[PDB]
RNA sequence: AUGGAGAGUUUGAUCCUGGCUCAGGAUGAACGCUGGCGGCGUGCCUAAUACAUGCAAGUCGAGCGAACGGACGAGAAGCUUGCUUCUCUGAUGUUAGCGGCGGACGGGUGAGUAACACGUGGAUAACCUACCUAUAAGACUGGGAUAACUUCGGGAAACCGGAGCUAAUACCGGAUAAUAUUUUGAACCGCAUGGUUCAAAAGUGAAAGACGGUCUUGCUGUCACUUAUAGAUGGAUCCGCGCUGCAUUAGCUAGUUGGUAAGGUAACGGCUUACCAAGGCAACGAUGCAUAGCCGACCUGAGAGGGUGAUCGGCCACACUGGAACUGAGACACGGUCCAGACUCCUACGGGAGGCAGCAGUAGGGAAUCUUCCGCAAUGGGCGAAAGCCUGACGGAGCAACGCCGCGUGAGUGAUGAAGGUCUUCGGAUCGUAAAACUCUGUUAUUAGGGAAGAACAUAUGUGUAAGUAACUGUGCACAUCUUGACGGUACCUAAUCAGAAAGCCACGGCUAACUACGUGCCAGCAGCCGCGGUAAUACGUAGGUGGCAAGCGUUAUCCGGAAUUAUUGGGCGUAAAGCGCGCGUAGGCGGUUUUUUAAGUCUGAUGUGAAAGCCCACGGCUCAACCGUGGAGGGUCAUUGGAAACUGGA
């Protein structure tokens, strides 16, 4: 993180375009299954791309309105 | 210099002034010595005015000097004439 | 005209020259539990003639600063 | 109005004629949607309180924020909270115009007041949220004194409550006094809404 | 009386205990999707990080000399009487400079500060105060300089020197004046120290002129000047009480605590020094460490409480870092000075310069916070006699759904249940009066016209009246008139045209309102908790429908609530977490019955104060509302004072 703390962040949605050195936005909220994963990566912010093919609850996955 | 002046209240494009005795160095809308009245120049197409004559005369005798608008307001209320008459006939 | 605060208290030390320390006792109430609890405050007062002695109940009155920490003057010895 | 939706579907959902005619419930008195027919589930207590609140809110054609604010201000009045809330909802210019009968529908009266065909004490009022008070008069704009809709609604002689005194010749109504619970619709249990806003 | 809801989850099942979690409210928010408008607010919380550039403090010619400038209007005719020089007059004006006042306000910031910093209540017989107001008395008589300017010399610049000359409301001597200082006497009074008044004397310094009127240089108006005493304002000091975490911080203090003398200060004082003494603080938490600007208030809660200290007001502190003083009524001074330090810049390399936590803006940091805008028209401030100048205070506009409030995205009729989507038991059901179509409206929007208030004034011009005058001009007051708008041709109003440009977000297993079909098949994926998904998934993704909201809806972060889960209100310790292994005993806490007395607690009345804004109640004004305004009510463990004696405390 920008404060030099290293964390594990879950990537929500189906399919992602993230690799090493990608710049991502991280919010709170742990994944109960994953022990040491205590944060989430916001979709549709900075490098992270929106979920492709998502149509319901798009704002939660950073997908634009298809129209 | 003690002075009698208008401190602004109300809202944007809707001023409403309180008439206050305050030190000249104090901020406008800030510390005051004592309020004596109110002055609304946007009421019923005629400036509404309220003043306490006793306090106005006390401060005029003490040495507080009004501003232009406060002097006009006190003249309209007749306080200036009474102060002048008392000073002349003291 | 305007008077100055006067307190009554016991003398708890007089080793200083012309100075006696007076312990005024009060009872502040606990702000949450409301119980009465003792509160002592020591006052440094001027004793010009060293009349007051360790133990006697004396009376003090507030004055202008007289020393680094003396703000009171002995008025009378209520008891002894 | 602000909610531009199927008032028939809303009436069917809430089991009440928002228009007051009953046409919506005449044929299909059950809820809309794929599961409308053969619907037999039982509402919980929260569901019942919510349904009562929604009945009143959609009856008066208001949004949730304004409805809640009106309920809050009514709570500050002296008396029974629910009755005060109901009379305050009745006092709205939309409700007053609709009761006077210058329109055949509450939404139509809302559009009239919004477009400014109404005057209160002889002055224009564009805001349907306006809260009328006893002793005031509601008139109609001269440029719109001969509107087909308004004249037809006036011709249809509807009942005028006691708290309103109307004269159709001048198209002039008067808000005489505050309404009463009996005058206000009895299909609403205001205690349920009070409890809903309690939790 | 205005006020208080619970639910899921430990088991095969149960009751209890117990934590975890959820439903509410809030925000200077950020992010994701989406996004029409108006009104009122709010908008660098991070780096007290560094800052390009512009602007944020000047004004006074009615204090002063000088310079520039040149009307009105002189002289010769160049025979051009329309153009001309110097031998003039030279007015309306402008300025670099001396001098006065203002640069100590206004604006920014919260680093430091755990402290009489702040809040509340008091005290100063220990204090200071320019400008302002009132009263009284004065403003007399002389003098020496210097800036500017001219000249010579040295500089890239910053700018420097030497010589010569000249002003003042600049500076200085003397004269008279004191409630100020010394001494003596007297009168009265108080909270130790002391305070007020009177009478004698001795020492003793103040000042200024400018612009006008009458003109008799005599009188005199306004402003300005000096001394004294009061008022007002502002500031200073002291004190009770309140105001934070840690003992895995227990000792701290040597000018330290007191006295004497002196010095010093507006002022008292170890404030400082010399001497004498050994005192002072601390388990009622000293010292140390950590963190922090404090408050009015703000959020939440039924309350008690808990959390916070943005915007606005008060108080404090700071101005690259540290120290110091100068000038001044006032500073140890944000856009002053000196010194030291870090950092940065310019240079002709000789040497010079700077401090945005002012308004914009740049770079950087950050999840994140705006225009290098307009005007002094309003209010306020500085200077000026005034017009007026200055004013990034302020008043406005610009941007941002950041918040709150208001209005839209249409309304009536409309079964003939149209097409089409989804489901189906293949009959139908549903989207659905929804749609289509007819009728209506123009809030909004486009076009074209009209168009506020906010503006009071000041000044100037006319009169009237009042103190003074010997009388005017003037001065105070009163009534009239010309003129003054950045916003802005904006708000608002009118007329015409069109439903036409203006709906999205989340959710639908229980909590919790809302269910079905396909795809998938412990995978992909969901998830706040319990959990869901391995072919019949209302829990994953899509679709139809439905629910909640709606120009917003969700997510994340943080605070209060629910949590009686630190329990004063309002919990416990046999077996759930919890009685020290047990004595002896210090401080503290608590304490048997009666009588008298005190009034510290306790109870009751009066007075002052608890700013304003805010919350609550009422009323009034914006078309409504938010918002704005005005009254009321509230808020102290507050203080002074008078009363009662049952209980606790004292005798
Ligand atoms: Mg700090
Ligand atoms: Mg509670
Ligand atoms: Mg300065
Ligand atoms: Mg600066
Ligand atoms: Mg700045
Ligand atoms: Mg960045
Ligand atoms: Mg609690
Ligand atoms: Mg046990
Ligand atoms: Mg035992
Ligand atoms: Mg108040």
């Amino acid at each position: 993180l920008s404060n030099n703390i290293e964390i594990n962040a879950y990537i929500p949605g189906i399919g992602h375009n993230l690799q090493e050195h990608s710049v991502v936005l991280v919010r709170g909220g742990r994944v109960k299954d994953l022990p040491g994963v205590r944060y989430h990566i916001v979709r549709g912010a900075l490098d992270t791309s929106g979920v492709d093919g998502r149509r319901q609850g798009r704002s939660l996955y950073g997908t634009k309105k298809p129209k | 210099a003690v002075k009698i002046r208008l401190t602004r209240l109300g809202s944007k494009r809707n001023p409403f002034y309180r008439i206050v005795v305050a030190d000249a160095r104090s901020p406008r809308d800030g510390r005051i010595i004592e309020q004596i009245g109110t002055y609304n120049p946007t009421s019923a197409n005629a400036p509404e005015i309220k003043v306490d004559e006793a306090l106005a005369l006390k401060w005029l005798n003490d040495g507080a000097k009004p501003t232009d608008t406060v002097h006009n307001i006190l003249s309209k209320e007749g306080i200036m004439k009474k102060f002048d008459e008392q000073k002349k006939a003291k | 005209r305007n008077d100055r605060k006067v307190y009554v208290g016991k003398v708890v030390s007089d080793k200083m020259d012309k100075t006696i320390t007076v312990l005024v006792e009060t009872y502040k109430t606990h702000k949450l539990y409301g119980k009465r609890v003792k509160y002592s405050k020591k006052y440094k007062t001027h004793d010009e003639n060293n009349s007051a002695k360790l133990g006697d109940i004396v009376k003090i009155q507030e004055t202008r600063p007289l020393s680094a920490t003396k703000r009171f003057r002995l008025v009378e010895i209520v008891e002894e | 109005a602000r909610f531009r939706g199927s008032n028939w579907k809303k009436s069917r959902r809430l089991g009440i004629s928002l228009s007051g005619t009953g046409k919506e419930l005449e044929k299909r008195p059950y809820a809309p949607g794929q599961h409308g027919p053969n619907q037999r589930k039982k509402l919980s207590e929260y569901g019942l309180q919510l349904r009562e609140k929604q009945k009143l809110r959609y009856l008066y054609g208001m949004t949730e924020r304004q409805f809640r604010n009106t309920f809050d201000i009514a709570g500050k009045k002296f008396g029974v909270h629910g009755e005060n809330f109901m009379i305050l909802l009745a006092s709205r210019l939309d409700a007053v115009v609709y009761s006077l009968g210058l329109a055949r529908t509450r939404r139509q009266a809302r559009q009239l007041v919004n477009h400014g065909h109404i005057l209160v004490d002889g002055k224009r009022v564009d805001i349907p949220s306006y809260s009328v008070k006893p002793g005031q008069t509601i008139s109609v704009r001269e440029k719109s004194q001969k509107l087909n809709i308004i004249v037809e609604s006036v011709e249809i002689n509807n009942f005028v409550p006691e708290y309103l005194n109307f004269d159709a010749d001048s198209l002039t109504g008067t808000f005489v006094r505050l309404p009463e619970r009996s005058e206000l619709p009895a299909e609403i249990n205001e205690q349920l809404i009070v409890e809903y806003y309690s939790r």
